[PDB]
C-alpha cells in the first residue's frame, strides 16, 4: 500500500499528539514509477505540498480542485459498480496521501467535503460521460463563486472603512488582503500600509513587494517591534484562514499576539475572511489542532555560527514551529465576509444559512 | 405628495401625540405618502420612497427615523419580492402597512411586561435622559407592586433629566436629579442602569444621547449590569469602529457639541426589544435573516 | 445596502459590425440584492458600476458626474430630483414631426447623434409617447448606442457631454441645458438644428 | 387512569421530597415517559385539550421542585412537538423578517401516532447523549493537560474516562463541601487509571494558575448562557476568567431553560442547615442565621464553551439553541 511518512525529531511533550515531518522526506521514493495505487496527478500535488511549493490557502485549495478534476476526467467506473460510491472509496486513500504530505487546510477541507457530497448527489442512472462533465462545471463553479466574487464583494465592503490620511496594519501574506488594498487605492483613497512580518516563512514580504508595484506607500517591520507602530496606526486588517464557530479566528501564528497588541493600543482590528472558510469544529487553544512544520527551519545564520546546528544531539532541548494561533473573538471587532460587515458572534449564523 | 404637505404631516403626527416616538411618526408619514402616489411602476415608487426618506432625515437629524426608513424600504422590496403584478403588490403593501403600524404602535407595552421583572423590590435604578420607553417599565414595575429608588443625570445640553425626573414624580416615584459629572459618583449606590437607544447598530452596540457611554464604562468598571430597552425598528446596519466612525449626521444639529454616542455590546448585558430579551449577539443575526 | 436591490436588470448586447445600429439593451427578472448602487432615472435601473452614489439638491447633472458620481433619482419620473427642473424648447415641434418618417440638408441635420439620419427621436418627444416598463427598453438602447461604452452610466455621461459640446458650437448657455431629462434636450437641439437647416 | 394517576402522583412526591433519580438523564427519560402516557391514556379531542393538560401536569411538575428544570424542560420540549406536528398536519418565531412580512381546534386521526413517534424519537436521541458529548474528547484534551473539576458530573466522567484511552492528563477534582461528592468522582477516575487529585473548595482560586483548562456540569443552562449550577461554581469561573482560564462546559442539549435570571431567591436550594452546622453545637444555634444553597448562578461572560451532543458552541449562541427547542409561548407554561 502507501507507506507511513517517519516523523522527525524530537516533538515538545505537549504537541506529542501531532505529526512532525521533514521537508527533505518524500512519500514518493517508496512508491512505484509510473504511480499505480496513486493516481499521478495526486502525487504531484503531494510532492509541491510536502515541498512548500504552494502555501496560500486559497491557492491549496484551488490546486487540490484542479488535481481533482484532472482525477474525475482520468476517472472510469468499473463493471457492477455505482459512480457515487465507487468514486468517494477511490478519492479517499488519495486524501489520505495527501494529508500524509502535509495536513490539510481548512479550506481544502470544506472543498473535500463539498466535493464528496456533490458526488454522492449524483444520480444512479445518470450517464458517466455527463456525471463527469457535471462534476468538472461544479467544481468550476465553486471555485469561481467562493473565491473570486467573495474576494470581490469583500473588497467592495472594506473600500467603505478605509478613508484619506488612514495607516493600516496587515500581517503575512494573503491575497484578500492585498487585492483590498489595491482596490482600495485604486479607487482613490491615499494612505499608508504596514506590513508586519515573521520568522521563518517571511511572507508578509509578498505582499510589501505587491503594495510597491500598486504605487502604496509601505512600512516593513517584524513582529516583535508591533508594539512600537501602534501609536500611529489607525486600523489593522488581518486575514484567516478558518473562522470557527465560537468566532475564533484560526490563522497563522502571531496573528492573536498581534490583535491584543493592537487591543491594548486602542486599535481596531478588522478580519476578512470568505464563507467558505467557516469551519463548524471549535477549539479554545492553538495546542490540541495545530501543524508542525519542519524544526530545522527555525536555524538561522547569525554571523558567522549556526547556534541551530545539530540540535538533535543535544536530547533536551526541543524546536517547536508552530503554524497555526487561534485569536479570541473578544480580541476581533469586525468580520467583513461576502455577506457584509458581522461581529465574530454571527460566525455559526453564517453557517447555520450556508448549509440550509 | 408634495415635500410640503410631507413634512407638515411628519411634523402634525408628532405634535398631536408627544407620546409616540420620531421612527413611528416617520413610517407613519412614509405609509401616508405611500397610501396616495398615483404612479405606476415600483422602481419609481422606491426611488419617490427613498428621496422622502432623505428629505424627512433632513427634517430630523435622529437615527431612529432613518432606521425606520431603511426598514421600509427592506419591506417595499420584500412585498415586490411577493407580487410582481403593481396593483396587487401595492394593495399587499398597504394591508401589511397597516398590520405593521399596528404592531410597532404596541411595542413599548411588550418591552415594558418582559422587562420589569428585573427590577426588585428596594432597587436603586441609574437612567441617562428622557426615555418613554423607561418611563413605561417604571410604571408597569410600580404597577406591580415595587417599591425602588430612581435616579437620573439632569442631561445638560437640554435638560430633559429633570423632564423625566417631573414625569416619575407624577406617579410619586422617588426620584433624584444628578449632575452629568456625578455619574461615576452615583454609580455604586445603584444596582443596575437602565437606559434607552435612538439606534441599534449590527454588531449589538446602541447609539444614544451624548452621556451613555460614560454610564456604560462606570458599570462595567463598577460590574453593574447595564440593560437597554429599545424598539425593533430602531435596527439600523451600522458598524461604528469608534466614536469617530458615527456618521456626522446624527451628532450635530439635532464649541463642538455631539448629540449622540457610540456604546459597544461588550458593555451591555442585555437588550429588551420587543423580540424579547436578546443578547447583542442576537441582533446582528436578525438584521441577517432580514436581508437575505 | 437597500439601495442595492434591483427588480430588473439591463442586459446589454453590442454588435461589433455597427454600435450605432442594432445594439440592444434589454431587461430581464432579477428579484435580487446587486453587486453595486443602483440610478434610477425615468423608471430605469442603472447598476453604478463605474461610478458612485452621490447625494445633495445640485443643481446640474454634470454637477456630480464632474466629482465621479450619479445621483439616485433625477428626471421627470421622479418627484423630487436632485437635479434642478427645468423646461426645454420645440417639444410640440418634435411632437407634429413624429408623423414624419425616415424617407439632403435635412439628412445631415438630423444625422446626429448617430451619425446615420433617424427619427426615433420623435417618437421619443411625442406627447402620446408614455414613460413606463414598456419603453424602458428602447430608451436605454437608444442612450447605448449615443454613446461609445459598455456602462450604461458612462453612456449616459457621454451622452450628456456630447450634448453639452453641441450646445456650446450652437451657442446656447450651459445653465438652459443641465440633464434634467436628456431625451428632451436632443429633440429640443435636432429641432434647432433643422429650423437652422 | 387509575395507574397514570398513582404514577403522577409517585413522581410529584419523589420530585418533593428528593431522592428518586439520581441521573439527569434518567429523569428525563422518566419524564418523557410519563407525558407519553398522559398522551396515550387521556382522552382529548384536538390539540388545545392536549396543551391544556400537558401544560397543567407541567405546572404541578414544576411546583414541585422548580430546581429541577429537567422537568419542565422536557414537558416544553414535548409541548414544542406537539405544536410542530400540528403545523405539519394542518398549516403549512419572532423576527424582523416576520414583523415584515407576517387555532389549534381541528381535529386530526393520525396526529397522536405522529407525536408518540417524535417522543421515540427524542429518546433514542436522549440515550445516545453521553456517548456522542464523550467522543469530543479528544479534540480538546492534549497531551500532559491539567484538568480542573468540582462535585461529581457523570457526563464529565465519561468525558474525561474517553480522553484517557489514547491522552495522559491530570485531573484536580474539588470537592463540592457540604456534600463531598468530588470523592466519589476523584475514585472513579484513579480506578480508571487517570491520576488525579482531590481538594477542598478553598483551593479553587489557589491551584488555579497551574490549571489548563476548566471542565464541569451543570445541572441548568439558562437562556442568555448563565449557568444554575453546584454551589462554588461562580468562584471556580471567577478564578478561571482571572487567569484567562478556558471554562468548558459540558452539558447535553435537555438542561436548556428558556428562563432568564430575573427570578430571586428560587433559584437557589436551600437545604437543611445541619449539612453546614450540625445539630450538636447547642445554644448558639439560638441565634446564629445558618443558610445552605445548593446552587449557584454563573454569567454567561464566564463561560468559553458549550459541548454538547450536537458540537460545540458559543455562550452567544445560546439563544439560537433555545429558540429552535422551544415555542416562544410555552416559557411562562
Amino acid at each position: 500500500q502507501v507507506p507511513t511518512r517517519k516523523d522527525y525529531g524530537s516533538k515538545v511533550s505537549l504537541f506529542s499528539h501531532l505529526p512532525q515531518y521533514s521537508r527533505q522526506n518524500s512519500l514518493t521514493q517508496f512508491m512505484s514509477i509510473p504511480s499505480s495505487v496513486i493516481h499521478p496527478a495526486m502525487v504531484r500535488l503531494g510532492l509541491q505540498y510536502s515541498q512548500g511549493l504552494v502555501s496560500g490557502s486559497n491557492a491549496r485549495c484551488i490546486a487540490l480542485l484542479r488535481a481533482l478534476q484532472q482525477v474525475i476526467q482520468d476517472y472510469t467506473t468499473p463493471p457492477n459498480e455505482e459512480l457515487s460510491r465507487d468514486l468517494v472509496n477511490k478519492l479517499k486513500p488519495y486524501m489520505s496521501f495527501l494529508t500524509q504530505c502535509r495536513p490539510l487546510s481548512a479550506s481544502m477541507h470544506n472543498a473535500i467535503k463539498f466535493l464528496n457530497k456533490e458526488i454522492t448527489s449524483v444520480g444512479s442512472s445518470k450517464r458517466e460521460e455527463e456525471a463527469k462533465s457535471e462534476l468538472r462545471a461544479a467544481i468550476d463553479r465553486y471555485v469561481q463563486e467562493k473565491i473570486v466574487l467573495a474576494a470581490q464583494a469583500i473588497s467592495r465592503f472594506a473600500y467603505q472603512k478605509i478613508s484619506n490620511g488612514d495607516v493600516i496594519l496587515v500581517y503575512g501574506c494573503s491575497s484578500l488582503v492585498s487585492r483590498i488594498l489595491q482596490e482600495a487605492w485604486t479607487e482613490g483613497r491615499r494612505f499608508r500600509v504596514v506590513v508586519v512580518d515573521s520568522r521563518p516563512w517571511l511572507e508578509g514580504r509578498h505582499t510589501l513587494r505587491s503594495l510597491v508595484h500598486a504605487g502604496v506607500p509601505a512600512s516593513y517591520l517584524l513582529i516583535p517591534a508591533a508594539s512600537y507602530v501602534l501609536p500611529e496606526v489607525s486600523k489593522v486588517l488581518l486575514g484567516a484562514h478558518a473562522l470557527l464557530a465560537n468566532g475564533s479566528v484560526m490563522s497563522r501564528v502571531g496573528t492573536a499576539q498581534l490583535a491584543l497588541v493592537a487591543r491594548a493600543h486602542n486599535v481596531p482590528v478588522l478580519v476578512c475572511c470568505e464563507t467558505y472558510k467557516f469551519c463548524e469544529r471549535v477549539q479554545t487553544d492553538a495546542f490540541v489542532s495545530n501543524e508542525l512544520d519542519d524544526p530545522d527551519d527555525l536555524q538561522c545564520k547569525r554571523g558567522e555560527h549556526v547556534a541551530l546546528a545539530n540540535w538533535q544531539n543535544h536530547a533536551s532541548l526541543r524546536l517547536l514551529n508552530l503554524v497555526y494561533d487561534v485569536t479570541p473573538p473578544e480580541l476581533v471587532d469586525l468580520v467583513i465576509t461576502e455577506l457584509g460587515m458581522i461581529p465574530c458572534s454571527s460566525v455559526p449564523v453564517v453557517l447555520r444559512v450556508k448549509s440550509s | 405628495m408634495d415635500d410640503k404637505e410631507l413634512i407638515e404631516y411628519f411634523k402634525s403626527q408628532m405634535k398631536e401625540d408627544p407620546d409616540m416616538a420620531s421612527a413611528v411618526a416617520a413610517i407613519r408619514t412614509l405609509l401616508e405618502f405611500l397610501k396616495r402616489d398615483k404612479g405606476e411602476t415600483i422602481q419609481g415608487l422606491r426611488a419617490n420612497l427613498t428621496s422622502a426618506i432623505e428629505t424627512l432625515c433632513g427634517v430630523d437629524s435622529s437615527v431612529a427615523v432613518s432606521s425606520g426608513g431603511e426598514l421600509f424600504l427592506r419591506f417595499i422590496s420584500l412585498a415586490s419580492l411577493e407580487y410582481s403584478d403593481y396593483s396587487k403588490c401595492k394593495k399587499i403593501m398597504i394591508e401589511r402597512g397597516e398590520l405593521f403600524l399596528r404592531r410597532i404602535s404596541l411595542s413599548r407595552n411588550k418591552i415594558a411586561d418582559l422587562c420589569h421583572t428585573f427590577i426588585k423590590d428596594g432597587a436603586t435604578i441609574l437612567t441617562h435622559a428622557y426615555s418613554r420607553v423607561v418611563l413605561r417599565v417604571l410604571e408597569a414595575a410600580v404597577a406591580a407592586k415595587k417599591r425602588f429608588s430612581v435616579y437620573v443625570t439632569e442631561s445638560q445640553p437640554d435638560l430633559s433629566g429633570k423632564k423625566m425626573a417631573k414625569a416619575l414624580c407624577h406617579l410619586n416615584v422617588p426620584v433624584t436629579v444628578v449632575l452629568d459629572a456625578a455619574v461615576g459618583y452615583i454609580m455604586e449606590k445603584a444596582d443596575l442602569v437602565i437606559v434607552g437607544a435612538e439606534g441599534v447598530v449590527e454588531n449589538g452596540g446602541i447609539i444614544n444621547k451624548i452621556g451613555t457611554n460614560q454610564m456604560a464604562v462606570c458599570a462595567k468598571a463598577q460590574n453593574k449590569p447595564f440593560y437597554v430597552v429599545a424598539e425593533s425598528f430602531k435596527f439600523v446596519r451600522l458598524f461604528p469602529l469608534n466614536q469617530q466612525d458615527v456618521p456626522d449626521k446624527f451628532k450635530y444639529k439635532a464649541e463642538e457639541h455631539p448629540w449622540v454616542d457610540y456604546t459597544a455590546p461588550s458593555l451591555i448585558t442585555l437588550l429588551f426589544t420587543d423580540l424579547g430579551v436578546l443578547t447583542p449577539s442576537a441582533v446582528s443575526d436578525e438584521l441577517i435573516k432580514l436581508y437575505l | 445596502m437597500n439601495s442595492q436591490y434591483m427588480f430588473d436588470y439591463p442586459a446589454i448586447n453590442i454588435d461589433v459590425r455597427c454600435h450605432r445600429l442594432l445594439s440592444s439593451v434589454s431587461y430581464v427578472a432579477y428579484n435580487k440584492f446587486h453587486t453595486h448602487d443602483v440610478s434610477t432615472y425615468e423608471h430605469c435601473e442603472i447598476p453604478l458600476e463605474k461610478l458612485r452614489l452621490g447625494f445633495g439638491r445640485r443643481n446640474s447633472l454634470a454637477d456630480f458626474y464632474s466629482l465621479g458620481e450619479l445621483p439616485a433619482s433625477w428626471g421627470p419620473a421622479c418627484y423630487f430630483s436632485s437635479v434642478k427642473p427645468m423646461m426645454y424648447t420645440f417639444q410640440g415641434m418634435a411632437s407634429d414631426l413624429s408623423r414624419f418618417d425616415l424617407t439632403p440638408n435635412v439628412l445631415k441635420a438630423l444625422s446626429w447623434p448617430l451619425g446615420i439620419p433617424d427619427c426615433e427621436i420623435f417618437s421619443i418627444c411625442s406627447d402620446r409617447f408614455v414613460r413606463g416598463l414598456q419603453t424602458r427598453d428602447q430608451l436605454m438602447s437608444y442612450i447605448l448606442r449615443m454613446g461609445d461604452s459598455h456602462s450604461l452610466d458612462e453612456c449616459i455621461v457621454q451622452a450628456h457631454k456630447k450634448i453639452l459640446q453641441e450646445a456650446r458650437r450652437l451657442g446656447l448657455s450651459d445653465e438652459h441645458y443641465n440633464g434634467y431629462d436628456l431625451f428632451r434636450e436632443i429633440g429640443s437641439l435636432v429641432c434647432l438644428r433643422l429650423i437652422n437647416a | 387512569g387509575s395507574e397514570l394517576s398513582e404514577r403522577i402522583e409517585s413522581f410529584v412526591e419523589t420530585l418533593k421530597r428528593g431522592g428518586g433519580p439520581r441521573s439527569s438523564e434518567e429523569m428525563a427519560r422518566e419524564t418523557l415517559g410519563l407525558l407519553r402516557q398522559i398522551i396515550t391514556d387521556h382522552r382529548w379531542s384536538n390539540a388545545g385539550e392536549l396543551m391544556e393538560l400537558i401544560r397543567r401536569e407541567g405546572r404541578r411538575m414544576t411546583a414541585a421542585q422548580p430546581s429541577e428544570t429537567t422537568v419542565g424542560n422536557m414537558v416544553r420540549r414535548v409541548l414544542k412537538i406537539i405544536r410542530e406536528e400540528y403545523g405539519r398536519l394542518h398549516g403549512r418565531q419572532e423576527s424582523l423578517h416576520k414583523l415584515l412580512t407576517s387555532d389549534f381546534s381541528f381535529h386530526y386521526a393520525q396526529l397522536q401516532s405522529n407525536i408518540i413517534e417524535a417522543i421515540n424519537e427524542l429518546l433514542v436521541e436522549l440515550e445516545g447523549t453521553m456517548e456522542n458529548i464523550a467522543a469530543q474528547a479528544l479534540e480538546h484534551i492534549h497531551s500532559n493537560e491539567v484538568i480542573m473539576t468540582i462535585g461529581f458530573s457523570r457526563t464529565v466522567e465519561a468525558f474525561l474516562k474517553e480522553a484517557a484511552r489514547k491522552r495522559k492528563f491530570h485531573v484536580i477534582v474539588a470537592e463540592c463541601a457540604p456534600f463531598c461528592q468530588g470523592h466519589e468522582m476523584a475514585v472513579n477516575l484513579s480506578k480508571a487509571g487517570i491520576e488525579t487529585t482531590v481538594m477542598t473548595d478553598a483551593a479553587i482560586f489557589a491551584v488555579m494558575s497551574r490549571v489548563n483548562k476548566v471542565i464541569i456540569g451543570t445541572k441548568t443552562i439558562l437562556a442568555n448562557g448563565a449557568l444554575r449550577a453546584v454551589t462554588g461554581t461562580h468562584t471556580l469561573a471567577l478564578a478561571a476568567k482571572h487567569h484567562s482560564t478556558p471554562l468548558i462546559v459540558c452539558a447535553p442539549m435537555f438542561k436548556l431553560s428558556p428562563q432568564f435570571p430575573n427570578e430571586e431567591d428560587s433559584f437557589h436550594k436551600f437545604v437543611a442547615p445541619e449539612e453546614v452546622l450540625p445539630f450538636t453545637e447547642g445554644d448558639i444555634l439560638e441565634k446564629v442565621s445558618v443558610h445552605c444553597p445548593v446552587f449557584d448562578y454563573v454569567p454567561p461572560e464566564l463561560i468559553t464553551l458549550f459541548i454538547s451532543n450536537i458540537g460545540g458552541n458559543a455562550p452567544s449562541y445560546i439563544y439560537r439553541l433555545m429558540s429552535e427547542l422551544y415555542h416562544p409561548d410555552d416559557h411562562v407554561l
